[PDB]
């Protein structure tokens, strides 16, 4: 009895320690009287520190602990996709309880060195700048940076929303973030149908720190799921900088001493333990993948603060968003020269990867180029060969927000403008040349469009330029 | 009798209580090996390190694996012994984790092997070498203004992102392919994925046949993380002692070692220090860099990447770190977002070879002079930033004008860097680098576009690019 | 020769203009450096302190 | 005995580190930059054994030649202060001015020696 009840001796901050629990093992799931759940972090000699998962308002001293035999653990199965639910994986969208049958640790070792295999198949954002510039395996873990409102939400709902025909499970899982900001994240997904794959799992504001600090765990156990059965799982952590307040915070209520910024030593630990989980498996084990897209905020566009370099040393690339850009309507505002793909480059298909090779290295160079030619002379081929190809090329990556697009009209829209034929176009309706070309495309290039889908090839430049110019015949510049 | 009991777990570390006057020593191995007597328990197999004594016949240890199913009054066998790892030939074309367990999945090692403790004393005074002579890379900027000595300690330093695996891997198809002694690589605390794509490259190469491997990586806990360089280090001793050979070693991140103490230290009960680190950080950074040594018998020469977090280099683990180099190297981020590769700072960066009676009269001459000039440019920042470039006297323009030209000349195209660009790549001797860099300092390619000198190579390749730019 | 020195003036009205824009932005950058380390200090400062406090 | 020494100590700054480790492995309250309270004590009984004694203690001298290494050239430091408050004067050696060819870095504006002169022959003097 008594090596199975415990008695709370203290309570405060979502913390508490009781005294008894003999037979409990570290990390196990203890219950209160009150039935909030809570985790056995320190085993002392005489008393064991006890972590709220919950409302501690409803435990007072005295009151009862009981075990119950379990390391950390949520449900998991195919019962739980189009949920929503807390990182306890009790429903919360109140459409009923969830029949799943088997559950995972919330801690679980990462795959081995001789358990992985080499990135080589893309993921298919929709997103014709990323696609495009910052390529993304299925396996690897991009890193999504930049300062407040600068649009990182939308680029994973566009993600998410983009696997509609794709054989990918999508989890969402938001730390930190406001109720109604879900609630119409949800409502959005459920309106473009992405809610037949996609798992949701939130852990608001107003939740007691250790829920934040689970969640992203949660998450990625729920993904492991799929991703040892053979299947291609993306996950993606709205707010990294969230769990780490709040990781920091329960740090300091149990009184360790803090590093730089107050941050505990072991944050660097807390993120990498996190994020290593996500790999692509060898054949030897079922070949599945899990995909991590997480995110960090950064202040004042710092990017040398200590949160995104522990990040970034961690991940396998970053896609930078600049503020200055979103607010002078560049959407997405992907700062093309400190983005970069470490893995990308082998995901791409053999159609991207040729028109698509120079033009990070174009864009940084009138990027750069733009801002000096303000003042002083300027010569032919800089007007020209530059600075016109340079706006063209802005005008074209710009997207509008929820409308993926299919990754062979990318490739099409994006040799048409490689290859010239966008240099008599005036900037000024770049954008309806590309939707309307994206219109023609449905009717007379049908051949092409099926000939990139099945090859994963660009097809033969004669045809596709006798479409193009014949497209840009019945054009009118308007 | 060698068993005790678990008193206390409060994460990586572990308190055990043995009977009176059976205590074991500091650094030993402790095992706990349990079988879970019903549903309400695990299986256990785990491995702890003594590190204090608290009395009461009280120990407290450090975990090598996860503490999770540990229950209070668990059963603890002292193995009498520290950590011991095999040793030998058997070593070589294997993959090992800290504890000397093979993970490649190419059969176990037999129990008759030998096997090495991994906790020993320095080498003494005496024993010691200290001729210095040049290893040559091929890199321009390197072999130029900080050359490496063989047989020395060379550490990178950077900050995230910046490029210190890729200039450790080019330093790995540089050297290593052609070295003819034996190759030691320690991948403590960096990516699982980096090790993968290693272990294959050395396989194809046909390198792994004189090479040991011992990753450790970042998902291992912090005990695990403190131990798995020693475990690479006694590896090497051992080729070092026993047969006289030269060897190889690289270790991909030290920092780690170093942050890793510095988790496991606030639980042992020490008080903090000044930026929260560990009190003993130089004492135990010290104890396992002196291991790391030529002697007479043998010479070791090991390549050390550094972490630099959040870029300040006054942070004490950097700091405490730059006393034990013979040859250091210094990446920045602002050369990096400059476009210049492998963005090694030229004047933080020093090497004790750099010497007249070392490397010859005329590349002392040489690499003093670009150092100057790179010295004034910097100098003149301010003024150029505010006032621009019309108020500078006939003197500084020019100065200017060849700094500009010798900071792009000193970029290079690696060989590993061929998956990001598709380019080549090119491999440049010492001499052809002070040729370049002479002829750059006479004035001889004063009319040559600036940007014909990044990632080039040769001088001839500059002039060749200038010619195809239309020049 | 006064269409030279009409132009020398603006050249140099110029001139002066862009070097205070310069300035400026020197000055937004210096700003946001500054508020960096002030907080990094009072960060150290107040730990430092609560560890001295803690130590007895 | 009435001999002449020279003394040089390499680092004063590894020193102090060890003497705050040691104290806090002591559980001596920290101070700022957690060094310990006396951390000033140490070197000024260290180096005030370093003198010239009079003709009846036998003529005999001691000179000391401290070290102190700076981060970034931050002689505002903790340690550096305390250091240059105790000794007789300062030598500069800046990178700067070692990298635009003039070796040894000695900078002679700030670098001030405070017993100056009585410390040269005529000829030096003139
Ligand atoms: N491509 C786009 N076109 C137009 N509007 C866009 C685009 N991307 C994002 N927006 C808008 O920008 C605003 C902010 O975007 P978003 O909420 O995705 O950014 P965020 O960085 O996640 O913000 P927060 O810090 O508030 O969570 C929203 O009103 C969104 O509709
Ligand atoms: N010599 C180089 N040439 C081209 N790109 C480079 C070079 N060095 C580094 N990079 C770029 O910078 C990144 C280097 O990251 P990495 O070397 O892993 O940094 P760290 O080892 O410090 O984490 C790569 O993604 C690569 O794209
Ligand atoms: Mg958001
Ligand atoms: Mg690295």
């Amino acid at each position: 009895q008594v090596s199975d009840v415990g008695t709370v001796i203290q309570v405060g901050d979502g913390i508490a320690r009781a005294h008894g629990l003999d037979n409990v093992m570290s990390g196990e799931l203890v219950e209160f009287a009150n039935g909030v759940m809570g985790m056995a972090l320190n085993l002392e000699e005489n008393n064991v520190g006890i972590v709220i998962l919950g409302p501690y308002t409803g435990i007072k001293e005295g009151d009862e602990v009981r075990r119950t035999g379990r390391i950390m653990e949520v449900p998991v199965g195919e019962a739980l996709i189009g949920r929503v639910v807390n990182p306890l994986g009790q429903p919360v969208d109140g459409l009923g309880p969830v029949e799943t049958t088997e559950t995972r640790p919330i801690e679980s070792p990462a795959p081995g060195v001789m358990d992985r295999r080499s990135v080589h198949e893309p993921l298919q954002t929709g997103i014709k700048a990323i696609d495009a510039l910052v390529p993304i395996g299925r396996g690897q873990r991009e890193l999504i940076i930049g300062d407040r409102q600068t649009g990182k939400t939308s680029v994973a709902i566009d993600t998410i929303i983009n696997q509609k025909d794709q054989n990918m499970i999508s989890i969402y899982v938001a730390i930190g973030q406001k109720e109604s900001t879900v609630r119409t994240v949800v409502e959005t997904l459920r309106k473009h149908g992405a809610l037949d794959y996609t798992i949701v799992v939130t852990a608001s504001a107003s939740q007691p720190a250790p829920l934040l600090f689970l969640a992203p765990y949660a998450g990625v156990a729920m993904g492991e799921y799929f991703m040892y059965k053979g299947k291609h799982v993306l996950v993606v952590y709205d707010d990294l900088s969230k769990q780490a307040a709040a990781y920091r915070e329960l740090s300091l209520l149990l009184r360790r001493p803090p590093g730089r910024e107050a941050y505990p030593g072991d944050i660097f630990y807390l993120h990498s333990r996190l994020l290593e989980r996500a790999a692509k498996l060898s054949d030897a084990k079922g070949g599945g993948s899990l995909t991590a897209l997480p995110f960090v905020e950064t202040q004042a566009g710092d990017i040398s603060a200590y949160i995104p370099t522990n990040v970034i040393s961690i991940t396998d690339g970053q896609i930078f968003l600049q503020s200055d850009l979103f607010f002078s309507g560049v959407r997405p505002a992907i700062n093309a020269g400190l983005s970069v793909s470490r893995v990308g480059g082998a995901a791409q298909i053999k159609a991207m990867k040729k028109v698509a090779g120079t033009l990070r290295l174009d864009l940084a160079a009138y990027r750069e180029l733009e801002a000096f030619a303000q003042f002083g002379s300027d010569l032919d081929k800089a007007t020209q060969a530059k600075l016109a190809r340079g706006a063209r090329t802005v005008e074209v990556l710009k997207q509008d927000l929820h409308q993926p697009i299919p990754v062979e009209k990318q490739v099409l829209i994006i040799y048409a403008l490689t290859r010239g034929f966008l240099d008599d176009i005036p900037v000024e309706d770049v954008r309806r040349f590309e939707k309307e070309f994206y219109l023609f495309l449905d009717q007379n290039g049908q051949h092409l469009l099926e000939h990139i889908r099945t090859t994963k090839d660009l097809p033969n430049e004669d045809d596709l330029n006798k479409a193009i110019e014949a497209f840009k015949k019945t054009f009118v510049v308007s | 009798m060698t068993r005790g009991r678990v008193i206390q777990v409060m994460g990586p570390v572990v308190d055990v209580k043995f009977e009176n006057g059976h205590l074991p020593a500091i650094y030993n191995a402790l095992k706990i090996q349990h079988k879970a007597r019903n549903e309400n328990e695990v299986d256990i197999d785990l491995t702890l390190e003594v590190a204090l004594h608290l009395g009461d016949d009280t120990v407290r240890t450090i975990a090598m694996a996860s503490t999770d199913g540990l229950i209070r009054g668990m059963e603890v066998i002292d193995t009498g012994a520290p950590i011991s790892v095999p040793v030998g030939e058997v070593t070589l074309g294997r993959v090992f984790n800290v504890l000397g367990e093979p993970i490649d999945l190419e059969g176990d090692i037999p129990a008759d092997a030998r096997r090495d403790p991994i906790h020993r004393p320095a080498p003494k005074f005496e024993e010691l070498a200290t001729e210095v002579e040049i290893l040559e890379t091929g890199i321009k900027v390197v072999d130029l203004l900080a050359p490496y000595i063989k047989g020395g300690k060379i550490g990178l330093f950077g900050g995230a992102g910046v490029g210190k695996t890729v200039l450790i891997q080019e330093l790995i198809h540089n050297i290593a392919q052609e070295h003819g002694g034996i190759s030691v690589f320690a991948g403590v605390g960096e990516r699982t994925r980096e090790g993968n794509d290693l272990y294959h490259e050395m396989k194809d190469s046909g390198v792994i046949s004189k090479t040991a491997m011992v990753f450790g990586q970042m998902n291992e806990p912090p005990g695990a993380r403190m131990r798995v360089a020693l475990t690479g280090l006694t590896m090497a001793e051992y080729f070092r002692d026993e047969q006289g050979q030269d060897v190889l070693l690289f270790i991909d991140n030290i920092f780690r070692f170093t942050q890793a103490g510095s988790e496991v230290s606030a639980l042992l009960g020490r008080m903090p220090s000044a930026v929260g680190y560990q009190p003993t950080l130089a004492t135990e950074m010290g104890q396992l860099q002196e291991r790391i040594t030529s002697t007479a018998k043998g010479s070791i020469t090991s390549i050390q990447a550094i972490y630099v977090p959040a870029d300040d280099y006054t942070d004490p683990a950097p700091a405490t770190t730059f006393s034990h180099l013979d040859a250091t190297t210094n990446l920045e981020r602002k050369l990096a977002e400059m476009g210049i590769y492998p963005a090694v700072d030229p004047l933080a960066s020093t090497s004790r070879a750099l010497a007249p009676e070392i490397v010859g009269e005329e590349h002392y001459q040489v690499a003093r002079k670009v150092q100057q000039t790179l010295q004034r440019y910097k100098e003149l920042q301010d003024i150029i930033a505010i006032l621009g470039m019309d108020e500078l006297s006939d003197e500084d323009k020019l100065v200017v004008h060849r700094a500009r030209r010798i900071q792009f000349f000193l970029s290079q195209n690696f060989h590993v860097a061929e998956q990001f660009t598709g380019q080549p790549g090119s491999y440049v001797p010492v001499k052809e680098t002070v040729r370049g860099f002479k002829e750059i300092l006479e004035g001889k390619y004063d009319h040559l576009p600036e940007d014909a000198f990044r990632l080039v190579g040769r001088i001839e390749e500059v002039v060749e690019k200038a010619k195809a730019m239309g020049v | 020769l006064l269409d030279a020195k009409a132009s020398e003036h603006a050249a140099r009205m110029t001139a002066m203009k862009n070097a205070t824009d310069n300035a400026n932005e020197l000055i937004r950058t210096l700003t946001l450096s500054y508020n960096r380390a002030r907080q990094a200090a009072i960060t150290q400062e107040i730990t430092e302190i609560v560890a001295g406090a803690n130590a007895l």
